[PDB]
């Protein structure tokens, strides 16, 4: 009751974004979901005088028989005012990434209890398309705080604090962080005990008058990184040395004191790629000095909250993917590698979509925001398939890389 | 009086900051004025317009148009100015159904809703913006002022508001009668079904009763319109569909405009007639675009045209969609970046056909083009049928497996089977993952003077083989490729090549089988003849042996 006034940014109109094609099964799922939402008063049919649109689709969560509606609010979110209103801002908890277990709950259903400002509702318009456009698309707008809209956790925040008050007081060591529709709850407790506290938290919400039963278990304290490492060999071919010199040359952009001079002089003359070259003393020392340099962290690396996070991903083959998260080039805030399976042994695009989601999760936990992705895929391939594999309730930004990176070699 | 339900009005606004139109009424002949007065008098009696007071500041110009042969005038109110100032609406008439997605129907009846077409109420607050003036005879009295009570023809919001109003009326009828389909186009309603013809006729009467609730009358004497329907450039029949007749003109001379209309016809035909090709005819439109300019047809264009004429020799039809059957999509490579496809359920009966053309780029290959074609057909099929067809592709399973596992990008194609229908898509070369033992190692380099465009390209090898070629009209990037070409040309069937060129690596790692660059093409031709090629990259100027040597030789 008593909606918070919401506006777009100055000079901006509402989103007009084309609905992309949906499969029969997704349309059917959305028709059933929206019919109920309309009955519960969450959404209402709208007329032709509302020009706006935001795309909608549906996803099936890990271990669930039921579809979840997912609205892609990315455009609306860009066009919506930032919220300083009661709150100056939420300083992102730095201890969340230090917990031994972090469970992710979908709390988005709680948002539906708060009415959305009457004048802002039209900007939430969405369309359920029909197969072959044989009947007019079904047009709705939200009467309450929608899931996936950045304004929702902002507006619901006063209620959430109230709800979580007895749990926080009873449990001072628990780190609870909210991002969009997700609630991230960390603890250092034994997992069986951790799981109990999670269900304890669930009931708090449930009794408040309610996909909540689910949880997504993370262990960020065990999250690793990929420092630059060099081969240790008893015999080096000309090819091995060329690869080493190439890798070190690349590293010298990241690290100040890397020297290739002595190693490069092992290559003196014009030799068969497979010929074994013994290392000279000067070369061996130089290699050792480079090894030591590479065991130190990179100089002048700092996170700036005013700048976008950028995430790059390389396909390494055999279900392996490497990635780097950075603000400025060569200053990596995080690097990593996924040998992760989750099916998709015959599908590259499913693997990539899973990687994008896992990286975004890591980014949310560490910095409290999503990165902009540079994806090693053709746009048309990505756009055709990504929504088939998408399990997250948010969506990040992305762009496409059409030129093969030479640096794939050295993250391998 | 039988009470009727009012049609709810849609609230309408002008764009923010904008006022309504104020536009001078043109002078009109006394003849035209009298005709407009009579026309408006009738319209006013029917409640469509109303006379207004002097206080309304707005105006839109009114015209009198004479129907050809006629003694009878028609009223035209030109809403162009009001339309500029009217808010945007949701427009549902985009996204026309494709005939191939329609279902076979036993009966399709047409009802005339034109009574409703001009009868939908206009939002009361917006009516003032529709004001117009009939000029007085001789200009000796104030003009007669009217405004619209109903959606005006030619106004920006009329099609969307009429469609949405009709849809809302029809919704409960459609929902409670799942055994029929209803489609609204202009002033007609089309109702199909599979019902026994008596039952179908009953549903039609029931629909007529339902419409009466809003006071909308459908004429007792029924429609002249019957299957086949000419609609949106197609011909719809109860059990089949096609495109309206495609006839390619005979000419001894062709212009920009004629070749444009030719390709447009061919594009339209390609959704049913299999194998249509536009490549060579499209190439004639490159650059230029002086419309009346006559372009000589190349031999290639003539060949393509002749091939199309044969395809278009006799009528071809598609069938409709049967939801109980799988969709199959089959693709063939036509050459020159052209691909063609058929989508069917039963063998030898196509729902639709289509084509795909290679995207413009410096370098490409057949596998990438096939992949792109697949994604295009997939997207089209989701739109039309709401599902992905099973694919039949002219590429072997082993070929695809080798491609996607080794390709630097993520790539995928959905469920598919190999069909052996030449030409087959294949991998023309694959580079080695590891240096080749026993194969000669070529260290290559090139350099060019940025001013004179003079350069050198060459190599040195572990066997002491060496070459340096002086070059003219070249660039550093070109010499780097030239050097690689020389190494391929001069080596045996297995070779290791070492380059410092990131540019050359970027191109080769993209695995092109064809290029706009003649140099890249000859490089590809060389690669195809090798048994084994290992390409290694090293950084320039690092003191790397054999790279240093050749860099010095080529730097002049
Ligand atoms: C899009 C559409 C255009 C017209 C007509 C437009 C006009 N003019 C008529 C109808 C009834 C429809 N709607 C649908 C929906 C589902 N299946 C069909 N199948 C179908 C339609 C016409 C014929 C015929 N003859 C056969 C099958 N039509
Ligand atoms: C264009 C698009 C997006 C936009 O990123 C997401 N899915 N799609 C899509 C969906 C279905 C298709 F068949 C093709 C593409
Ligand atoms: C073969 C070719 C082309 C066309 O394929 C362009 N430059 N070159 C070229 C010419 C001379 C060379 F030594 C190496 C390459
Ligand atoms: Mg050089």
């Amino acid at each position: 009751i008593e909606t918070v006034p919401v506006k777009l940014k100055p000079g901006m109109d509402g989103p007009k974004v084309k609905q992309w094609p949906l499969t029969e099964e997704k349309i059917k799922a959305l028709v059933e979901i929206c019919t109920e939402m309309e009955k519960e008063g969450k959404i209402s049919k709208i007329g032709p005088e509302n020009p706006y649109n935001t795309p909608v689709f549906a996803i099936k969560k890990k271990d669930s028989t039921k579809w979840r509606k997912l609205v892609d609010f990315r455009e609306l979110n860009k066009r919506t005012q930032d919220f300083w209103e009661v709150q100056l801002g939420i300083p992102h908890p730095a201890g969340l990434k230090k917990k031994k277990s972090v469970t992710v709950l979908d709390v988005g259903d709680a948002y539906f209890s708060v009415p959305l400002d009457e004048d802002f509702r039209k900007y939430t318009a969405f369309t359920i398309p029909s197969i072959n456009n044989e009947t007019p698309g079904i047009r709705y707008q939200y009467n309450v705080l929608p899931q996936g809209w950045k304004g929702s956790p902002a507006i619901f925040q006063s209620s959430m604090t109230k709800i979580l008050e007895p749990f926080k007081k009873q449990n001072p060591d628990i780190v609870i962080y909210q991002y969009m529709d997700d609630l991230y709850v960390g603890s250092d407790l034994e997992i069986g005990q951790h799981r109990t506290k999670i269900e304890e938290l669930r009931q708090h919400l449930l009794r408040w008058g309610l996909f909540l039963w689910m949880g997504y278990e993370l262990h960020p304290d065990k999250w690793t990184v990929q420092p630059i490492v060099l081969p240790e060999k008893d015999s080096w071919t000309v090819n091995d040395i060329q690869k080493l010199v190439g890798k070190l040359n690349w590293a010298s952009q990241i690290y100040p004191g890397i020297k290739v001079r002595q190693l490069s002089k092992l290559l003196r003359g014009t030799k068969a790629l497979t010929e074994v070259i013994p290392l000279t003393e000067e070369a061996e020392l130089e290699l050792a000095e480079n090894r030591e340099i590479l065991k130190e962290p990179v100089h002048g690396v700092y996170y700036d909250p005013s700048k976008d996070l950028i995430a790059e991903i390389q396909k390494q083959g055999q279900g392996q993917w490497t990635y780097q998260i950075y603000q400025e080039p060569f200053k990596n805030l995080k690097t990593g590698k996924y040998a992760r399976m989750r099916g998709a042994h015959t599908n590259d695009v499913k693997q990539l979509t899973e990687a994008v989601q896992k990286i975004t999760t890591e980014s949310i936990v560490i910095w409290g925001k999503t990165p902009k992705f540079k994806l090693p895929i053709q746009k048309e391939t990505w756009e055709t398939w990504w929504t088939e594999y998408w399990q997250a309730t948010w969506i990040p930004e992305w762009e496409f890389v059409n030129t093969p990176p030479l640096v794939k070699l050295w993250y391998q | 009086m039988v009470p009727i339900s009012p049609i709810e009005t849609v609230p309408v606004k002008l764009k923010p900051g904008m006022d309504g139109p104020k536009v001078k009424q043109w002078p009109l002949t006394e003849e035209k004025i009298k005709a407009l007065v009579e026309i408006c008098t009738e319209m006013e009696k029917e409640g469509k317009i109303s006379k207004i007071g002097p206080e309304n500041p707005y105006n839109t110009p009114v015209f009198a148009i004479k129907k050809k042969d006629s003694t009878k005038w028609r009223k035209l109110v030109d809403f162009r100015e009001l339309n500029k100032r009217t808010q945007d609406f949701w427009e549902v008439q985009l996204g026309i159904p494709h005939p191939a997605g329609l279902k076979k129907k036993k009966s399709v009846t047409v009802l005339d809703v034109g009574d409703a077409y001009f009868s939908v109420p206009l939002d009361e607050d917006f009516r003032k913006y529709t004001a117009f003036t009939i000029p007085s005879i001789n200009n000796e009295t104030p003009g007669i002022r009217y405004q619209y009570n109903v959606l005006p023809q030619g106004w920006k919001g009329s099609p969307a508001i009429f469609q949405s109003s009709m849809t809302k009326i029809l919704e409960p009828f459609a929902a409670q009668n799942p055994d029929i389909v209803i489609y609204q186009y202009m002033d007609d309603l089309y109702v199909g079904s599979d019902l026994e013809i008596g039952q179908h006729r009953t549903k039609i009467e029931e629909l007529r009763q339902h419409l009466l609730r809003w006071g909308l009358t459908t004429p007792d004497k029924k429609h002249q319109k019957e299957p086949p329907f000419l609609w949106m450039g197609y011909e719809l029949h109860p059990d089949k569909w096609t495109v309206q007749p495609i006839v390619l003109p005979e000419k001894d001379s062709w212009t920009v405009n004629d070749i444009q209309k030719l390709v447009g016809k061919l594009n339209w035909a390609s959704q049913i007639y299999p194998g249509i090709k536009v490549r060579q005819l499209s190439k004639l439109l490159r650059g230029t675009k002086a419309l009346t300019e006559v372009i000589p047809l190349t031999e290639e264009a003539e060949l393509e045209l002749a091939e199309n004429r044969e395809i278009l020799k006799e009528p071809v039809h598609g069938v409709y969609y049967d939801p109980s059957k799988d969709l199959i999509a089959e693709i063939q490579k036509q050459g020159q970046g052209q691909w063609t496809y058929q989508i069917y359920q039963e063998p030898f009966k196509n729902l639709k056909t289509g084509k795909y053309a290679r995207m413009r780029g410096a370098h490409t290959n057949d596998v990438k083009q096939l992949t792109e074609a697949v994604q295009k057909i997939t997207t089209e099929s989701i739109v039309i049928w709401g599902k992905t067809p099973k694919f039949k592709l002219p590429i072997q399973k082993e070929t695809w497996e080798t491609w996607w596992t080794e390709y630097w990008q993520a790539t995928w194609i959905p469920e598919w089977e190999f069909v052996n229908t030449p030409p087959l898509v294949k991998l023309w070369y694959q580079l080695e993952k590891e240096p080749i033992v026993g194969a000669e190692t070529f260290y290559v380099d090139g350099a060019a003077n940025r001013e004179t465009k003079l350069g050198k390209a060459g190599y040195v090898t572990n066997k002491g083989r060496q070459k340096v070629v002086p070059l003219t009209n070249t660039t550093n990037q070109k010499t780097e490729l030239q050097a690689i070409y020389l190494a391929l040309q001069d080596s045996g069937l297995e070779v290791n090549i070492v380059t410092d060129s990131q540019y050359a690596l970027g191109i080769i790692q993209a695995q092109p089988d064809k290029s706009e660059s003649e140099l890249v093409n000859q490089i590809i031709e060389q690669l195809i003849k090798k048994e084994k090629v290992y390409l290694a990259w090293v950084p320039a100027h690092k003191g790397i042996g054999g790279n240093e040597q050749v860099d010095k030789l080529v730097s002049a």
